[PDB]
């Protein structure tokens, strides 16, 4: 009953945490930081994170710089063809509100605009060590899931 | 009757593999170019002539070696001119 | 047939998004028509909105891999209106600095080329050195990348003790990586068919299509602007510039290879040369005071107060000024109507015009030399952008 | 108890493609100066499972195919033919032992590309069947090395029996007589199994804006389980081919831990050889097929056929 | 001074001819590339275990944001706005007014954390070292609007990390 | 007190190596082939 839809969260949660593949959106700055969170002192791959993971194949996307007016509607198009289940993390000051260039007439104020967000990193750019405390954050997120919990009491 | 049994149960499970996984994941809610056309006629006329080739680890237990050999490097050679005049006709560039 | 490029690959890579719009026949491209601004963020308009003090952080996210570069070219065209000059020892540290960058910019450059070309393994060995070079960064400035470090009048603080040493430690070792990169890579038949013969373009065409750096160098011109208008102390150091034949892709493969080698052997003399003094010009109109005299003095606080609101007043005037960055001749026409904020900054970005050239250079090529073409050109749609 | 026999052939293959993942991301995180998965369970050796959890659960991605027969018999043949391949192979002893083994191998390999085609045929995007079909056209080209590659090295065996390459490497191992052929053996395969640095198909879908996966998470597993366990095939059929083991009748695990161990190391060198290389251009990788494996597989059949009876080597027919 | 990096003639004796044949056919350049990532397999590899190690950073980190005291718990801030002037994006927003007690001090200090870009200016221009970027950076939040902070947040901020910000000021001010 | 900044050693840094160093390995041409065709030999016999 409630026992066995407890622990099939669990697994479907661990599962899910476990083999995050990331499509990164390497915008601008950020994604630099976001290469040396694959690079080895890191090492993404190490945690399940993959290295290259096609659009389709991905769970998570990483807005890794600014978001200009001309560019929203190819990454909300790519948003919208990601399979779910489907999480964003918001990279830098860019990303997440704008940033030095909040009151450009050509950029996107915060990528929350055009997708929903998962987690938001901030700094300009944010180390690559605290990119990584972002993923590890998103992974303890669906940790807390109760997919199944919420179906049984519909 | 052992391999088709084998053969029954490789392709059955396959089957059973991508049936389910086309539908039980389903409950969970939530510009013709000559050029490639030359290589595959290419390689089915290269094809053929592997087909005569095929029984050479037989043909060399003959007693009548002195024949064998002369038709089996014959074979062989026509395939190296098969290969020359495609080569020499630009048949194999891709620019 | 038409064909449009995808933005990036699937891999993690940071030279920002390109549309390529291209026309197709068999094999051959055709016509490459690039598609920017897609990351085109009004920086020129935003500077007019700052102080000379609250735009250099700008620059850093021009060619956000060569940013402390950026910082020089800026810093010297504010220096040169405002007449003044910063102090040997933060020149030294300038140049010491500025080919550290250039060894930042020259690994991305070649290894993030090789891996967009299946040679995935270099580009994790050297992002391991670029690591420890963003500590060099990260001890002067705070920051690994952003340092907003050099400043009109020198540089913000002085080397913290102990760094120098550090410095010398990694510049021991970085050519034996060099070597390893070159295993993998200059004498491999498969490296040499991907970049041999690709994209070559004339001495002529080179010049007329504004190209610069190792686009110039690689066609056989014998042009280096830290040879020929030095800037900062570079009279001062000895290296070689490494100069190509074929034009190709491979030659300038070789020449920024080379130019890794000759980094380290500046490196080597600014860690020897390095000067004593002040690191920032000794005029509190236009540099601030140390925070000590500004908690002591009346006249260091008021200048304190006025250069961190108002900021120095630049004498009206325009000047082109250039320097030769990783990727090419990286300028800015700064334009002062005597205010403390600048009326006009252009931004010339070396692969501005290195991308206009994509068209020329891939005719006659396959689709797949149009990846090998970009990343000879080594572009970062930041300052392409700006 | 043959049923056993089968069952205990097939699913030790799927967990051996599972964990060949884990081993290709490790081996390959090493080379790298960095470790690869090492949370997801000890050392990683949860991360396989998962990652097919993750995979099956994901929502499948909706299939716009022009052919629904055509869009699910892809992955049936591909993974049903992967699994066929296995059953003539003698470690020691075969499954099934057929006397022409060897041919029913080329047989079933050269069926292969209808996947590859019917999935392109089944994707209703013209730049899918643009890339099926360049990748049939790759695959096709490097089979006809692999055939007459085969065929020269048969000549010293005088058999189509797979159990008879044993018996003609018990004094030597063929990789001596024949190291010329092996070496465009093992390229060939790479070729053949679109590995690194022929991985063009994985290559070119990166670059082409539009040549998208068009299978679910669920269904596009079953094609890399297929791709996966055809790799693992292709290298232990190498060394049965010029890495022969000595069999002793009375002792035949002792036979199965020393080719399983040659088939792990060819199998690494896969990897290994994905580290080091950069791609090979489509026309690059074409022209090395046709103007310089196929020229120089040519001579050394013509070779192969004259050794043994300039030699007085010919083997026996049975 | 200048060098050629491929300007060399290959010798066409026999033996330098048969070098040459011999890597074509030998394969022998690209064997050697096989010796380079093997080596690398038996090398120690540079990952660090993170979060149970940590990359090295240096006093002058410029990390999350906090507003700081005087040992006796008075606030250094006194609502100059140079740090306000200086922003370069314009990040902070400050009010005040005579405090009940007469004292000069904020009513409103908000620096918005995703227009900032982490400069270190603010600190630079404040002249009693009352805003500084502290040693924190793993302050990722779920939400944007938790990223907005006011002034109990970064007064909070101040107050649970003061005792390492002081000791990074300590070692690093005698080089400002 | 006297002036202390990071500053150079007395006497310099030691020397930094930069040029390009890929040693020499292997046979020549004809030793490589020789035993090529010596293994051919003996795998034949
Ligand atoms: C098919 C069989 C599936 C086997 C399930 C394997 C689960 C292993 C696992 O959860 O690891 C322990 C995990 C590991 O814990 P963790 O993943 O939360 O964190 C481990 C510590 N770090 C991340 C810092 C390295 O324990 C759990 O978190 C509980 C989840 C159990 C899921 C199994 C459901 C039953
Ligand atoms: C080999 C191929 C087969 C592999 C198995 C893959 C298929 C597994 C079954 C998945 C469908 C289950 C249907 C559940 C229906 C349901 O409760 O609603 C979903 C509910 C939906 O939530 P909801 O009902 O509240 O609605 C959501 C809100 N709306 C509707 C508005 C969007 O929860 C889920 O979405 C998650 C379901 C996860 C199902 C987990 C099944 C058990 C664990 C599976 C382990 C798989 C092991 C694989 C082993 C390795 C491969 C062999
Ligand atoms: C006594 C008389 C007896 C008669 C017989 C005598 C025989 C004498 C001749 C012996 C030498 C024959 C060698 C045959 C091997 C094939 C050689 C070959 O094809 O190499 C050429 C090919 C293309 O090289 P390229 O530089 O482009 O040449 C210019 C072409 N216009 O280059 C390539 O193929 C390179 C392939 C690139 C991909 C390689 C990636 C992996 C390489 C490492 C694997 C090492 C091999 C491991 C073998 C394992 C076997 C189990
Ligand atoms: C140049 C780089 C290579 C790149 C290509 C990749 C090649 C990888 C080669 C992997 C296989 C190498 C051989 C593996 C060694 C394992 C040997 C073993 O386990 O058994 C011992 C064996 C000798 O015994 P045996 O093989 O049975 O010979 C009897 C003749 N029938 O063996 C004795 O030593
Ligand atoms: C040890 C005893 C012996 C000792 C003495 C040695 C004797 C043997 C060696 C002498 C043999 C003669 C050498 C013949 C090879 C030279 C042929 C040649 O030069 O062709 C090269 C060239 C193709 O090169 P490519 O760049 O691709 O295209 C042309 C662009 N210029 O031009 C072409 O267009 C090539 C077109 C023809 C290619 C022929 C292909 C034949 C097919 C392979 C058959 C191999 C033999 C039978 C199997
Ligand atoms: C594989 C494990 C790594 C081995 C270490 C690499 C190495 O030492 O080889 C380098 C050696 C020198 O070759 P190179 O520097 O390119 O100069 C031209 C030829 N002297 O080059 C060699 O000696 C490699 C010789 C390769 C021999 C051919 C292998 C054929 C495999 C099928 C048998
Ligand atoms: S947040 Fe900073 S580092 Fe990131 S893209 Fe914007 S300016 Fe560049
Ligand atoms: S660090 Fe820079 S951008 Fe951020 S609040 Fe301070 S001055 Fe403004
Ligand atoms: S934080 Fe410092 S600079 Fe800013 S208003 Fe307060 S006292 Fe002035």
């Amino acid at each position: 009953g409630e026992y066995v839809v407890a622990k099939l969260d669990d697994l479907i949660n661990w599962a899910r945490r476990s083999s995050l593949w990331p499509m990164t959106f390497g915008l601008a700055c950020c994604a630099v930081e976001m290469m040396h969170m694959a690079a080895p002192r890191y090492d993404m791959d190490r945690f399940g994170v993959v290295f290259r993971a096609s659009p389709r194949q991905s769970d998570v996307m990483i807005v890794a710089g600014t978001l200009t007016n001309k560019m929203a509607p190819a990454l909300r198009k790519v948003y919208d063809q990601m399979p779910e289940p489907r999480y964003v993390v918001s990279m830098g000051s860019c990303a997440n509100g704008g940033g030095y260039y909040h009151y450009s007439y050509s950029v996107v104020r915060g990528c929350d605009r055009i997708v929903p967000v998962d987690i938001y990193v901030p700094g300009c750019p944010p180390t690559a060590e605290a990119l990584l405390y972002g993923i590890l954050q998103l992974q303890k997120k669906i940790k807390r899931e109760k997919r199944l919990r919420i179906w049984y009491r519909r | 009757m052992n391999l088709m049994l084998a053969l029954l149960t490789n392709f059955t499970l396959a089957t059973l593999l991508v049936i389910i996984a086309f539908w039980l994941p389903q409950l969970n809610v939530y510009p013709f170019s000559m050029k490639f056309f030359l290589v595959a006629i290419t390689f089915l006329l290269f094809d053929l002539e592997i087909a005569l080739l095929l029984p050479l680890p037989w043909a060399s237990q003959t007693a009548n070696l002195n024949t064998m050999l002369t038709m089996a490097l014959f074979l062989i050679i026509l395939l190296a001119v098969s290969l020359a005049y495609e080569w020499t006709q630009k048949g194999l560039e891709w620019t | 047939s038409n064909l449009t490029l995808n933005f990036g690959p699937q891999h993690p890579a940071a030279h920002g998004v390109l549309r390529l719009v291209m026309e197709l026949s068999g094999e051959m491209v055709r016509k490459c028509d690039p598609h920017i601004g897609l990351l085109h963020r009004g920086t020129e308009k935003l500077i007019e909105y700052k102080t000379y003090l609250q735009a250099l952080p700008y620059f850093d996210r021009l060619d956000y891999v060569s940013m402390m570069c950026n910082e020089q070219a800026y810093s010297l065209a504010v220096e040169k209106l405002l007449n003044i000059r910063p102090p040997p020892r933060a020149q030294w540290i300038r140049v010491l600095f500025g080919e550290i960058t250039r060894l930042l910019n020259h690994i991305m450059a070649v290894t993030t080329h090789a891996l967009d070309i299946g040679a995935m393994t270099p580009f994790f060995w050297m992002f391991e050195e670029r690591e420890k070079m963003f500590e060099f960064y990260e001890r002067v400035s705070g920051a690994r990348m952003h340092a907003a470090y050099v400043r009109p009048g020198g540089v913000h603080q002085d080397l913290p003790l102990g760094l120098m040493d550090d410095i010398y430690e990694f510049s021991k070792n970085f050519s034996l990586r060099i070597d390893e990169l070159e295993e993998m890579l200059t004498n491999n038949r498969i490296w040499r068919n991907r970049t041999v013969d690709i994209g070559i373009v004339t001495a002529e065409d080179a010049l007329n299509y504004g190209f610069s750096g190792v686009m110039l160098r690689g066609s056989g011109i014998q042009w280096d602007l830290r040879k020929t208008q030095p800037y900062d102390v570079y009279d001062q150091v000895e290296f070689d510039v490494p100069i190509g034949s074929r034009g190709d892709c491979y030659d300038r493969y070789l020449c920024r290879v080379e130019e890794m080698r000759q980094s380290i052997r500046i490196i080597s003399q600014c860690l020897n040369k390095m000067p004593p003094g002040e690191i920032k010009v000794d005029d509190a109109k236009v540099s601030p005071p140390k925070r000590a005299e500004m908690k002591t003095s009346m006249e260091s606080l008021i200048h304190h107060f006025k250069l961190y609101t108002e900021g120095y007043q630049v004498p009206p005037g325009a000047t082109y000024t250039a320097i030769e960055a990783p990727k090419g001749e990286f300028g800015v026409y700064l334009v002062s109507d005597g205010s403390s904020r600048p009326y006009r900054c252009k931004i010339k970005a070396p692969g501005f015009a290195h991308l206009a050239g994509l068209d020329k250079m891939s005719k006659g090529h396959m689709l797949a030399d149009v990846v090998a073409i970009i990343g000879t050109q080594d572009i970062v749609f930041g300052e392409v952008d700006r | 108890m043959f049923m056993i026999n089968i069952l205990m052939l097939i699913i030790p293959i799927l967990l051996a493609v599972a964990f060949l993942t884990l081993v290709e991301r490790k081996v390959l995180g090493y080379m790298q100066l960095r470790k690869g998965p090492n949370v997801v369970g000890p050392y990683g050796l949860l991360q396989p499972i998962a990652d097919a959890i993750k995979l099956f659960i994901k929502e499948p991605l909706r299939p716009a195919t022009s052919s629904a027969s055509m869009f699910i018999l892809a992955p049936i043949m591909a993974l049903g033919l992967a699994l066929t391949m296995w059953i003539p192979l003698p470690m020691p002893y075969p499954l099934i032992n057929m006397n022409l083994g060897v041919l029913f191998m080329l047989a079933m390999s050269s069926l292969a590309v209808y996947s590859i085609l019917w999935s392109g045929w089944a994707s209703n995007s013209k730049y899918a069947l643009i890339g099926a079909l360049r990748a049939v056209a790759q695959t096709i080209s490097y089979e006809v090395t692999l055939a007459i590659i085969l065929l020269s090295v048969l000549l010293m065996s005088g058999s189509f029996t797979l159990s008879t390459l044993i018996t003609t490497q018990e004094q030597m191992w063929l990789i001596l007589p024949a190291w010329p052929l092996a070496m465009m053996w093992f390229i060939s395969t790479l070729a053949e199994t679109n590995r690194a640095p022929f991985d063009l198909t994985e290559g070119e879908s990166e670059l082409v804006s539009g040549f998208n996966v068009e299978y679910a998470a669920g269904p596009f597993a079953l094609f890399f389980m297929a791709e996966y366990a055809n790799i693992i095939m292709m290298n232990i059929f190498t060394a049965i081919l010029f890495l022969g083991t000595s069999h002793n009748p009375h002792m035949p695990e002792l036979y199965t831990i020393n080719f399983t161990i040659k088939s792990l190391l060819l199998t690494m060198s896969f990897l290994w050889i994905r580290a080091s290389y950069p791609r090979f251009r489509y026309d690059q990788l074409m022209h090395l097929l046709w103007k310089n494996f196929l020229p120089l597989t040519l001579a050394l059949c013509m070779w192969h056929v004259s050794l043994p009876i300039l030699t007085s080597g010919i083997p026996p027919q049975t | 001074t200048y060098k050629y990096v491929n300007l060399r003639e290959p010798s066409m004796d026999m033996k330098s001819v048969t070098d040459r044949a011999a890597q074509t056919l030998l394969w022998t350049e690209l064997i050697r590339g096989l010796g380079m990532t093997l080596s690398y397999l038996f090398r120690e590899p540079a990952t660090i275990n993170y979060p149970f190690e940590k990359g090295p950073l240096s006093p002058r980190f410029r990390g999350e944001h906090a507003l700081r005291r005087y040992p006796s718990g008075e606030e250094r801030c006194i609502a100059c706005k140079l740090c306000e002037a200086v922003c370069p994006a314009q990040a902070i927003t400050i009010e005040a007014e005579p405090r009940a007690d007469g004292s000069r001090r904020t009513t409103r200090y908000d620096i918005d954390m995703t227009k900032c870009i982490y400069c270190g200016f603010c600190q630079e221009a404040c002249p009693v070292d009352a805003i500084v970027e502290g040693p924190n950076f793993e302050f990722s939040t779920e939400t944007h609007e938790e990223l907005l902070y006011n002034k109990e947040k970064l007064l909070n901020n101040g107050d649970k990390w003061e005792a390492e910000i002081a000791a990074n000021i300590q070692a690093d001010y005698l080089y400002r | 007190s006297k002036v202390k900044q990071d500053m150079p050693p007395v006497g310099g840094y030691g020397p930094i190596d930069y040029k390009r160093n890929l040693p020499r390995r292997g046979l020549s041409g004809y030793s490589m082939f020789a035993v090529g065709i010596g293994a051919l030999l003996f795998g034949y016999w």
